[PDB]
């Protein structure tokens, strides 16, 4: 540009004749100099070229699936409201991906399938870890939708739409096919599924397989699917059994849909959800010190007392306030700022009831740089009144119900110290296992109202703490050191009618909810006094039970915890397995409503 | 589009008689500035055009006065051969010889100087004559520039291009010419002020390369 300037102004202000003049020469030579330049221009521009063509190659799949990643967190927050991910996260994510190699290869080619798994696993870990569980089998989706697509492999792209609206669209009028083992909506679903040319010969197919009446309706139809989608890639015969059981049985959709990640993404893919949320590792490391740590909670379920068991255990000093006075958000200010320049942990209880307030708390940490180790806690309710400033500003956690039983085991069994349940006798551990799993059930049984309970009842950490207290003084009662028990001696109807008086029954209500509990009870605390072959229940109607570990050691009870099956039913818990089919099957509609949503954005 | 933007699901923001009365006063800014670039440049382009034909014109004349003064130092050469007053012959010779060779070299610097000029000719030529066909682009063009500098401020990218298209098909529908094959941000920022820009901490995209344009302008 200076080159075409320059001889621009020179060649207008020559004010004579160019030939009679030396100057006229002058800018002849630079003209020469820089056509050189020019000319030394094109090997730049050449290594240039194959510098960005080398970088291309290698890593432009990588930065597609890093635009859908956060493109897909973005519009996340349709669903419920409460998330809202920044770029800040997302470059968080990032350092903490292309900086913490595990067993850290050497080679590019496997170096970027590495980084690639490890980005899809942290993003579901850290953004699952702030969501319902209702919604992570959908993000679990969309992120195999995002690998699919990134994926040489044939795009299923019709069929991934007929799925999302084939209860939308419009099926045939007028057409009943067979009611020989379907019912009118099965007739529907397969109609409106005829219009697919590889699923053209349903009709015809369904009386072929006519011997195949379980594995295609009733029974359990997750491992078992007849027919298929010409050669088929194992995703997309996943995705035609996904269609068929949407078609045949919605109420697996669930299952259909978590073993179809699972193929698609590993069978380990999000299975490290239902393990317990490990806040140390977390906080000292993942949060950065100005970012506060939210801890939303739905009702019933508080949080103060993970991050004040964190506290204890790692030594720390928390000023923990409760928010919802004048003087409270006094003492705030005081201990937020005493907490910067020294670095103790400060937390601040019951947040969302003053908006206002946190819009100057979240504008306060922006605008100050804290020390190194101090983290800032904030425990809220899920209500709409929170900012989403400080949405934005902090890391979200939820804390809900564990989902399974397996999962409230793990949960009550981290929750509760070594020390405590291995103190003498040998008895007490196997006392804190069967009050473990009837806290599981009972808490389970909630999920299916008004089946399981006829209320809500709160039966948080609260009723399982008394519990184990009363285990623990009654047992120190009755055993004066000793280091073993004989059954007899143990206090069942001391226990029993404590917690169906005191503790677990104090909420009950209704006196068939108080008879029911008591049935619990006494089917439960008695064991025949510790004999074996003891049935916890009875899985399956057919030749299925669940069975007394032998073992007498905690270690013995978590390795039985751990070796009981994914697969849950509300047989488990004692309930007909037709209890959740209904809500299965809504909780799918809602799946398919969301994913909608998420599509869809990508007089009277 | 702010009522489908809404019922599409995103925050509509109000439209006030500001933002029309704003973007006419930005139509006739851009387009008076627009019109005197191109006129300052045309008489550049001008200048430029004359004194290399005044420099092609002097070529042909030095090229006209070095054959006759050979010619004429061929027949005087021819008439010392005859007349072998030599000595003043010879040194006439020479210095009719010596002015031979500095105006041939002369002569070599005006073919150097035209030899290097002719590729910038080659394009100052097609620029003049394509100057008559982009006066006539400057209204539609303009009109543009405006209602992207003063409306869609707000918007994200894809709601933008939205716009932007539907300004396009109803200019061309008008039969109104506006300069297609031009990037939006090239024509209103200038090379120099995007490196400043770049240099300022600026991303090196299309969005904020407009929204730098926005805040400048």
């Amino acid at each position: 540009r200076q080159l075409e300037k320059s001889l621009l102004q020179a060649l207008n202000e020559v004010k004579g004749r160019i030939l009679d003049d030396d100057t006229i020469i002058t800018t002849l030579e630079n003209l020469k100099r820089e056509a050189a330049e020019v000319t030394r221009k094109v090997e730049e521009t050449d290594i240039v070229m194959q510098e960005v063509e080398t970088v291309s190659q290698q890593y432009l799949p990588l930065s597609t699936a890093c635009s859908s990643i956060y493109f897909t967190m973005e519009s996340l927050k349709q669903i419920h409201f409460l998330y809202q991910y920044s770029l800040q996260f997302f470059l968080d994510i990032y350092h903490n991906v292309l900086y913490e190699n595990p067993n850290l290869v050497t080679d590019h080619t496997q170096r970027l399938s590495i980084i690639t798994k490890d980005l899809f696993q942290v993003a579901f870990n850290r953004v699952a870890r702030g969501m319902l569980h209702q919604d992570h089998i959908t993000f679990a989706m969309l992120l195999a939708r995002i690998k699919l697509k990134g994926t040489g492999e044939p795009t299923y792209d019709a069929e991934f739409q007929h799925f999302l609206r084939g209860n939308e669209i419009v099926l045939s009028a007028g057409s009943t096919p067979r009611i020989q083992g379907l019912t009118v909506e099965q007739a529907e679903a397969v109609v409106r599924l005829s219009c697919l040319p590889a699923f053209k010969d349903l009709i015809a197919k369904v009386q072929a397989d006519e011997q195949f009446g379980i594995w295609l309706d009733s029974s359990s139809p997750e491992q078992t699917v007849p027919y298929l989608w010409t050669p088929a890639t194992p995703i997309g015969q996943a995705i035609h059994r996904l269609l068929l059981i949407q078609a045949f049985r919605p109420d697996r959709l669930l299952a259909m849909a978590h073993m179809f990640v699972s193929t698609n993404l590993g069978e380990s893919f999000m299975s490290i959800m239902e393990q317990p949320l490990d806040l140390t590792h977390i906080v000292g490391t993942e949060v950065k010190p100005n970012t506060p740590v939210l801890m939303c909670s739905v009702p019933g379920y508080d949080a103060s007392g993970h991050v004040e068991d964190l506290a204890a255990e790692q030594n720390t000093q928390i000023t923990s306030i409760a928010i919802g006075s004048a003087e409270g958000f006094n003492q705030a200010d005081k201990a937020i700022n005493t907490a910067v320049k020294s670095g103790r942990w400060v937390m601040l209880k019951n947040v969302h009831l003053a908006p206002g307030w946190l819009m100057q708390l979240e504008k306060k940490l922006h605008s100050l740089q804290p020390h190194a180790c101090f983290r800032l806690f904030l425990t809220m309710e899920i209500n709409p009144k929170v900012p989403v400033n400080l949405l934005r500003a902090g890391r979200i956690f939820v804390f809900e119900p564990p989902p399974g039983v397996k999962a409230n085991m793990l949960r009550t069994f981290s929750s509760i110290p070594v020390s405590r349940i291995c103190k003498s006798p040998n008895e007490r551990a196997r006392l804190y296992f069967l009050l473990a799993w009837f806290h599981a059930i009972i808490q389970e049984r909630l999920r299916y109202a008004p089946l399981g309970w006829s209320k809500k009842y709160e039966f948080g950490e609260s009723d399982l703490r008394s519990a184990c207290d009363t285990v623990d003084t009654w047992l120190d009662d009755t055993a004066k050191g000793r280091q073993n028990i004989s059954p007899d001696k143990i206090p069942w109807s001391a226990l029993k009618t404590l917690m169906a008086q005191s503790i677990y029954g104090g909420r009950v209500d209704n006196e068939f909810d108080q008879r029911l509990l008591n049935t619990f009870l006494e089917r439960l605390f008695t064991t025949r006094s510790f004999d074996s072959e003891f049935k916890l229940a009875c899985k399956v109607d057919g030749h299925k039970d669940i069975q007394m570990p032998d073992g007498i050691r905690r270690e013995e009870f978590v390795q039985w915890v751990e070796l009981l099956p994914d697969t849950q039913t509300p047989s488990w818990l004692g309930l007909p397995n037709n209890a959740e089919r209904v809500l299965l099957t809504t909780q799918g509609v809602d799946m398919i409503s969301k994913m909608l949503k998420m599509q869809m954005l990508e007089t009277l | 589009a702010n009522a489908r933007l809404a019922k599409r699901g995103g925050r509509t923001m109000a439209i006030t008689p500001r933002h029309y009365l704003d973007f006419i006063n930005h139509y006739a800014n851009l387009f008076h500035e627009k019109r005197s670039e191109l006129e300052e440049q045309q008489m550049h382009l001008n200048v430029g055009l004359r004194k290399i034909k005044e420099t092609v014109d002097q070529v042909e004349e030095l090229r006209r006065d070095l054959r006759i003064k050979s010619q004429e130092l061929e027949v005087k050469n021819a008439a010392a051969n005859d007349k072998l007053e030599y000595a003043v012959l010879i040194s006439e010779a020479q210095a009719i010889k010596a002015d031979l060779a500095a105006v041939e070299a002369k002569v070599n610097r005006s073919t150097a100087l035209l030899k290097s000029l002719s590729a910038e000719r080659e394009r100052w030529e097609k620029t003049s004559e394509t100057f008559k066909n982009q006066m006539s682009t400057i209204a539609g063009d303009c009109l543009l520039s405006a209602a992207f500098i003063a409306y869609a401020g707000y918007f994200d990218q894809q709601m933008r291009q939205n716009l932007f298209t539907t300004w396009s098909h109803h200019l061309q529908q008008a039969n109104i010419q506006f300069r297609t094959d031009i990037a939006r941000t090239e024509y209103l920022s200038n090379a120099d002020e995007r490196l400043r820009w770049q240099a300022s901490s600026l991303p090196a995209d299309d969005l904020c390369t407009e929204n730098a344009i926005m805040l400048k302008r």
